């Protein structure tokens, strides 16, 4: 069917067209070497390392080039190819600097281990070697461009990933070199990648710059919660330290990259963290006490109160165990006002239907996705891994995408319609000229955010981008197994939570004010005591003291994600866990537990002693929580959208501007990127 | 040394010392990096 | 004092195809009669279908609708409803 | 000569240290240099094999000559950057001349 | 230089003190802390600049053996010096 | 060449003429003969053929295989047969070394073999006391290398560096007591094995 | 190489203690007969194969090329 | 001679170990994900079992890094994620297990660097 | 599915054994508090031996149960010759210890422990 029978030191493999001798190696298990090739990047046949040799020929090829023709047959251990690998580390080594003892790439320098497998053991260099001019190219990338190989990885990633197009070759011969002509600075939501994806040390990360070695880390597999994707995530600790953050391959959601945010904002769990239990004194002022104290007090002052009353606020960068044991303890105590601090319709069908407030399409269906529409959103900013999957497309597959909101700067290019949502009518009407190109396109995509619905307006125009879905679906054929409207948040426990059942928003403790939070992790300002009564008893459980610490009554001090195994959900449906890897400082403690032992002391003893009983519960109230790394799908938007339709409210003129603009405002959104000292150093630069 | 004198260096012992392993001047060990993970400290009013 | 219903059930399994019947013919009729309450559809791969309804000071029932045609899980639901 | 330690924090006697007696921890220095915060040595740990002045590539840490350390606790035994940088300044006048002597063996 | 902290403590070559009120001043009771009065990150700044006529200079330390991997350092910019990351040497071009 | 090892090939022909003779006399109880580049001579066998083998070899006219050199085990936890064990044999005669090789697992025990080398008494029990392995027919069988009440088999692949328990001396009760292991500096674990291959002549098929 | 070089082998009678001692005596002194041959044998040249990949190379080397200091590197780490 | 003995396999009161390390654990069975700093493969080709992580604090003396943990350095390699659990299970440990997430097969082609209609186009060779 | 047994064919003649073993065990005790002078009574010492018995009472596979009684053979011998003393002995009772609360309020107060 179209294959190509190929060997490979004499063994048979089948291997579509097109297909190159590396690739066929790979498909056997053998592996060439490498400098210049990245399976996302485009070919370039710089480095000269991957030369193999051909049965019957006489020159070696280019393995990452040279697409395999029927019959060859690929000899990898041969005298030819050995002696290409021995010239080619010979002439690398020439001029390489003697750095490999101050170069943080030391134990992990693919150099090194090339030189060391394949290369000779001795030079015959006996010359003078050359020195580079270091650049200075932003406060978290380090350049020692004296140990660049000119493998133009760098280069190539900036142009198609981060779309950039600021770094370069300039010059010619050993006398070129790479980077900016000027002293321009490369400040991205990506910039962070080209650490991990130069072969050497020539580009290093100045925060772990001489911190540790690489035979030193023990490493745990982890996600982020910076945003809602679910970045699949490896943290490597040093005697009970961490020390950096690193991407972990998964192909259908990051594919081996990660944020500036999520693997430089590390340092902001080293920082005003909550350490001790905490309370309120007789002169006002918050100090330590054991959890004895302060859990008997909590528990106190619940027993003389019940339901509208109390309240439960989560914000961000909660966990799932959390919430399950936040509202299997208020039910008890009969107060279902739980709420978020960050918004979802309530009208309609709200958090009824699964195949709401999700990325109905897999992060992957951009792959396949023709036309792309993006609703009040900077997803450049808020997920940027998305926004990488949309310019993967508009790159290899031709993807149209469009944007109704504000004007800003996408990593690509993309057809502007207008700031206001009327737009949404109009297209649904067909007085637009957007139905032209929705009419020949099939497989849509209409993805809306977070950040338009946290609007007064917020319910009105989700309506109208329902009714416009149906509109499409209905001119533009689509089977019922490609799906189109996509929610997409900017926030790691929104969907856990709306799975669990709380109410997204804040609109019930406006109404119905409480005598007693539970504020857990809400460090957002939403609500503070000029919405409350004077005397409301109020507990803030979370892992910093940022904003909502300050004006609390009782403070119980929790752990971070790098510090316990719990349960999170992206925009996509797909329950993600992380795992222990450094136990939180001090007397701090895991929520649930704390919950728990709470429940215990005031009388309402819960039933969940451990991390699995906790997950038969997530179970048992959502059974979708512990089919880790699986998606489900879901079929029930014809109902949805027959709902919805029923919700009269009308949109207003002020146009659906998104918060994220500019990259000053990517770093400093969650309070570990306000404690680290580095996004500041970001910021500041930026500005 | 008389004949073959060592190099003149700074930072070098002028004065030499002996065993201390019980006088008062002995060696007692620590760690000399500083405080990793510094905590949260709330304001002096209420409020 | 029911404060809360949620169906658990699946997709492609005989066991819930009553289940699906029941969301596809009254959901939005139950929804539009009692729209302040929480009605929470989860589905599943590989479960049997299932029914836990919430009451007030933290109690719940549950019933297996494996097998059910959609009339009975109308029956089972207006049940509990009452 | 200049004043100026060796040690890069490069951490091979770390690795190399059969013992396990070696423990770093470094830093950027305010001079923006490649120095150590925290370099220990456990003298109850250590079997006095070279591994480690074999290993350095700079010859900043040398097993001396000295062999009359001996002490009334077990905590006097465990080093740290300080006593060995004064161990350093004491026996340089001996230890330059003896690496004089033998470093055209290694 | 060892500048001495209020509770009377020296302060190291990284900047190392017990809290005042540290319970682990013990140890010092009747006793002393080891430190170095000797600072690299002065004793290096005492010494001054090399001149050079060519844009790129090695550097070992001093005897071939005995100093440090030969390390090749440019000085094409002329703003500030080429240091040396093993020896903290620092050249101009003149 | 200067810095590569000699390879004689007359003692690879005898080792493999010898191995087939070894395998067609006793086909059974036999699998697995193999020698090796470094010119060694393993044979593994079934459980049921110690004996038998150890005998044959020791007596057979052309084998006078007399002196036991060693008696050892290996823990592969990959295998349901998890310990390798191994007796390596020694003949003056002929100036020669063999191998010999059998395969067990926790209640699967083995027969032992004081009856053909009296030499076995102490290495059998260190291999129950090491590895946990049982042996039939053996006079004394108990904790050699171990304290006495030791519980484990410490040279498992399993069984971790430092132990489960520690020793002091507590004035109180005037004795050297035992407790859980409280360290002041946890070993480190040093990840050193390189991404990249080194001997592709092992390379296993994926 | 001691099949480059000549010594005796005691061997006993009766198989005691006293047998025994005079085999190590005389083990002592065939030592000596082997020493006089090896410093009288001594040959010059290299003393560690010199196949960096296995045994490090000389502080001059590490210290003036590239891939033996990459060698010394991986082979103390 | 030969019995039937069909129940579960277990060793737990031969292994020695105690019940709060037999009980009130949970180990992680997986393929060690590739370092993204480097592009070899020969460390992705075993399955590894591991433990989950306690208590590392300081010590007051020196600052060493102390446990109580004796399973923390211990990690164990296999062949085959059936001999892993199989292993699990005959000592006693509650496991979870991960999939050997492959990665994709991948359409390169040098010529599209250069198209005349396509984005594929690159800027800089 | 099918083994191959060692020293029985079932748990009736494993358990017989056991309760052979548990009679040699049984009658040799007091014979040691005397010969080493151990504090505890004959009472806690027969007490101990009940515990550590019932330790392994779910067990069910007679190669399991074989094995047992082997160590405890073992663990006899050392005992009744001298060889082991009143240190190892008294290892059985954790006389200089206090045990992990049995009580999920009495872990979280002081540490982690699960
Ligand atoms: S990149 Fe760094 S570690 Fe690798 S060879 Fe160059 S200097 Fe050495
Ligand atoms: S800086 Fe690094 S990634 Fe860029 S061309 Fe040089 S070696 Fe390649
Ligand atoms: S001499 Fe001592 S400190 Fe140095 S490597 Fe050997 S054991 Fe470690
Ligand atoms: S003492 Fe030497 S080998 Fe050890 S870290 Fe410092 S420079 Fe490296
Ligand atoms: S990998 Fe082929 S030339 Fe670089
Ligand atoms: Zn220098």
């Amino acid at each position: 069917s179209n294959l190509i029978e190929v060997f490979v030191d004499g063994q048979s493999v089948m291997v579509e067209p097109g297909t190159t001798v590396l690739q066929a190696c790979e498909k056997v298990g053998m592996q060439i070497p490498r400098f210049c090739y990245h399976e996302r990047l485009s070919v370039a046949g710089n480095c000269r390392m991957c030369l193999v040799e051909i049965e019957k020929a006489p020159k070696v090829v280019a393995a990452c080039a040279m697409p395999v023709m029927k019959g060859w047959n690929i000899l990898t251990n041969s005298e030819k190819s050995k002696k290409a690998r021995e010239g080619v580390m010979e002439f690398l080594l020439a001029n390489h600097p003697l750095d490999c003892p101050i170069c943080d790439q030391g134990g992990e320098c693919d150099l090194q281990d090339q030189s060391m497998m394949f290369g000779s053991d001795r030079s015959r260099f006996l010359e003078g070697k050359r020195a580079v001019e270091d650049k200075n190219i932003g406060p978290l990338v380090k350049t020692i461009m004296t140990r660049c190989i000119q493998c133009t990885r760098c280069i190539r990633f900036a142009s198609e990933i981060a779309g950039v197009d600021d770094l370069g070759t300039t010059g010619r011969g050993n006398d070129m070199q790479v980077g900016t002509y000027i002293e321009k600075m490369f400040m991205s939501e990506l910039s962070g990648n080209v650490i991990d994806i130069c072969p050497v040390g020539a580009l290093t990360s100045k925060p772990y710059a001489f911190t540790a070695r690489p035979w030193e880390t023990r490493k745990t597999e982890s996600i982020d919660v910076m945003d809602a994707v679910g970045s699949n995530i490896v943290v490597s600790t040093r005697t009970g330290e961490v020390m950096r953050i690193l991407p972990r391959m998964h192909e259908d959601i990051n594919e081996e990259w990660i944020s500036d945010k999520t693997r430089f904002a590390y340092d902001g769990l080293k920082r005003q963290r909550l350490t001790e239990p905490m309370v309120r004194n007789e002169k006002g002022l918050l100090t330590y006490t054991s959890w004895e104290d302060a859990l008997s007090r909590v528990a106190g002052m619940l027993q003389n109160f019940e339901g509208n009353a109390v309240a439960a606020i989560a914000g961000g960068l909660v966990d799932a165990e959390a919430l399950v044991a936040l509202k299997d303890l208020l039910n008890k105590v009969d107060s279902d006002n739980l709420c978020t601090e960050e918004i979802f319709p309530t009208e309609g069908a709200g958090t009824d239907l699964r195949s709401n407030y999700l990325l109905n399409t897999t992060i992957a269906g951009v792959e396949e996705a023709d036309v792309v529409l993006l609703v009040g959103t900077n997803p450049r900013f808020e997920a940027p891994l998305f926004n990488a999957r949309i310019r993967k497309s508009w790159l290899h597959n031709d993807l149209k995408v469009a944007l109704i909101g504000s004007p800003v700067d996408l990593t690509y290019r993309y057809d502007h319609l207008g700031d206001s949502p009327k737009i949404l009518q109009d297209i649904a009407s067909g007085r637009h000229s957007f139905c032209e190109v929705l009419k020949d396109a099939k497989k849509p995509m209409v993805v809306l955010g977070s950040s338009a619905l946290q609007r007064d307006d917020g319910a009105a125009i989700l309506v109208a981008v329902s009714n416009m879905v149906q509109k499409i679906r209905v001119t533009t054929g689509v089977a019922a197994e490609w799906k189109v409207m996509n929610i997409l948040h900017r926030i790691a426990s929104q969907v856990a939570a709306l799975d669990l059942g709380y109410k997204p928003g804040v609109e019930a403790i406006r109404k119905n004010p409480p005598k007693m939070l539970f504020l857990l992790g809400a460090d957002g300002g939403c609500i503070t005591r000029q919405d409350l009564p004077k005397d409301c008893f109020i507990v803030y459980q979370g892992h910093h003291g940022d904003v909502g610490a300050p004006m609390a009554d009782v403070i119980l001090p929790g752990a971070a994600y790098t510090e316990k195994s719990a349960t999170y959900v992206n925009t996509e449906g797909r329950a993600q866990q992380t795992k222990v890897a450094v136990t939180p400082p001090g007397l701090a403690r895991e929520d649930w537990k704390i919950i728990r032992a709470l429940s215990e002391i005031a009388g309402i003893t819960l039933p969940y002693d451990t991390l699995d009983q906790v997950r038969n519960r997530l179970e048992e109230v959502s059974p979708n929580l512990v089919r880790y790394d699986d998606i489900e799908e879901t079929n029930y938007f014809q109902q949805a959208s027959e709902l919805a339709k029923l919700v009269n409210q009308e949109v207003l003129a002020d146009p659906l501007v998104p918060p994220q603009l500019t990259i000053k405002d990517f770093y400093m959104t969650d309070s570990i990127s306000r404690a680290s000292q580095t996004m500041a150093k970001c910021v500041k630069a930026v500005t | 040394p008389t004949t073959n004198p060592p190099t003149a260096r700074k930072f070098i012992w002028t004065n030499h010392k002996f065993n201390v392993s019980a006088t008062p001047e002995q060696y007692v060990p620590y760690s000399t990096t500083r405080k990793k993970i510094h905590e949260w400290v709330p304001p002096s009013t209420p409020y | 004092g029911l404060r809360e219903i949620r169906v658990h059930l699946c997709q492609r399994s005989p066991g819930s195809q009553g289940v699906r019947d029941f969301i596809v013919q009254r959901y939005v009729e139950l929804k539009k009669a009692h729209p302040n309450l929480p009605i929470l559809i989860r589905e599943c791969s590989e479960v049997q279908p299932k029914l836990w309804a919430r009451y007030a000071f933290g109690q719940e029932k549950t019933v297996s609708l494996n097998n059910l045609s959609a009339d009975e899980v109308t029956r089972a639901m207006q049940n509990v409803l009452s | 000569p200049s004043g100026e330690e060796r040690c890069i924090a490069c951490k091979l006697c770390e690795a190399i240290c059969p013992a396990q007696a070696i423990t770093i921890e470094a830093e950027p220095r305010a001079d923006g240099s490649r120095r150590t915060t925290r370099y220990d040595i456990d003298m109850t740990k250590c079997i006095y094999c070279g591994f480690c002045q074999e290993a350095c590539p700079v010859d900043a840490i040398v097993e001396g000559p000295n062999f009359e350390f001996s002490t009334e606790t077990h905590e006097e035994l465990l080093y740290n950057k300080e006593k060995l940088l004064n161990n350093g300044d004491k026996w340089e006048a001996e230890i330059a001349a003896n690496i004089q002597a033998d470093y055209l063996y290694r | 230089g060892v500048q001495v902290s209020p509770s009377g403590e020296k302060i190291t070559h990284t900047g190392q003190v017990y809290d005042e009120k540290d319970y682990r001043r013990v140890r010092f009771v009747d006793r002393q802390k080891e430190v170095n009065e000797n600072f690299a990150i002065d004793l290096i700044a005492q010494q001054p600049v090399n001149e050079v006529e060519h844009r790129i200079i090695a550097c070992d330390g001093g005897g071939g053996a005995l100093g440090h991997p030969k390390v090749y350092i440019n000085l094409d910019k002329e703003t500030k010096t080429g240091t040396c990351g093993y020896c903290g040497l620092q050249f101009k071009q003149h | 060449r200067p810095t590569v090892r000699p390879r004689s090939d007359v003692t690879h022909k005898q080792l493999s003429a010898f191995g087939e003779y070894v395998a067609e006399i006793l086909p059974k109880y036999v699998q697995q003969v193999q020698v090796s580049c470094l010119d060694e001579l393993e044979i593994c066998i079934h459980p049921d053929g110690v004996i038998p083998t150890l005998t044959f070899l020791r007596d057979h006219t052309n084998a006078q295989f007399k002196s036991l050199a060693d008696l050892t085990a290996v823990d592969v936890p990959t295998r349901q047969n998890r310990f390798e064990i191994v007796y390596n044999l020694l003949s003056l005669r002929f100036n020669s070394r063999i191998r010999v090789k059998t395969y067990a697992d926790e209640l699967t025990p083995i027969d032992s073999i004081v009856s053909v080398h009296i030499a076995a008494n102490w290495y059998e029990r260190e291999v129950w006391d090491m590895f946990g392995v049982f042996f039939f027919n053996h006079p004394d069988l108990r904790r050699i290398l171990t304290d006495y009440g030791f519980e484990g088999h410490p040279f498992r692949k399993d069984f971790p560096l430092t132990g489960y328990v520690e020793l002091r001396y507590d004035d109180e009760v005037k004795r050297v007591v035992a407790e859980p292991v409280e360290l002041a500096q946890e070993f480190r674990k040093f990840d050193l094995n390189s991404p990249w291959e080194a001997f592709p002549a092992y390379r296993q098929p994926p | 190489v001691y099949d480059q070089v000549e010594f005796d082998v005691p061997i006993g009678s009766r198989g005691d203690c006293y047998d025994r001692y005079l085999c190590r005596v005389e083990e002592m002194r065939q030592s000596l007969r082997i020493i006089e041959q090896c410093l009288n044998k001594m040959p010059p040249g290299e003393i560690k194969v010199d196949d960096a990949k296995v045994s490090p190379p000389k502080r001059a080397e590490m210290k003036t090329s590239m891939e033996s200091l990459i060698h010394h590197f991986k082979l103390y780490t | 001679q030969l019995i039937t003995v069909d129940e579960k396999l277990d060793i737990t009161t031969l292994t020695g170990v105690p019940e709060e390390h037999i009980k009130t654990r949970k180990v992680r069975i997986f393929v060690p994900a590739r370092n993204n700093m480097q592009s070899g493969v020969n460390n992705t080709k075993k399955w590894k079992m591991e433990f989950d992580t306690r208590e590392r604090w300081e010590n007051p003396l020196m600052g060493w890094a102390s446990t109580a943990d004796p399973l923390s350095n211990m990690v164990l390699t296999f062949s085959a994620k059936e001999d892993a659990i199989a292993f699990a299970e005959k000592n006693g440990w509650s496991y979870d297990v991960e999939e050997k997430k492959v990665p994709k097969p991948k359409s390169k082609s040098y010529g599209a660097n250069f198209s005349w209609n396509k984005r594929t186009r690159v800027s800089t060779k | 599915t099918s083994v191959k047994p060692i020293f029985s064919r079932d748990l009736n003649e494993a358990k017989r054994r056991v309760r052979e073993l548990y009679r040699a065990w049984y009658r040799e005790v007091p014979n040691t508090v005397h010969l080493m002078q151990l504090d505890i009574t004959v009472k806690q010492g027969r007490d101990k031996v009940r515990e550590m018995f019932m330790k392994n009472a779910h067990v069910t596979d007679p190669r399991v149960v074989d094995l047992l009684v082997i160590k405890g053979k073992m663990e006899l011998q050392e005992t009744i010759k001298v060889w082991k003393q009143r240190t190892h002995v008294m290892r059985f009772f954790h006389e200089t210890e206090t045990p992990r609360p049995k009580d999920f309020l009495s872990k979280f107060y002081m540490g982690h422990d699960p």
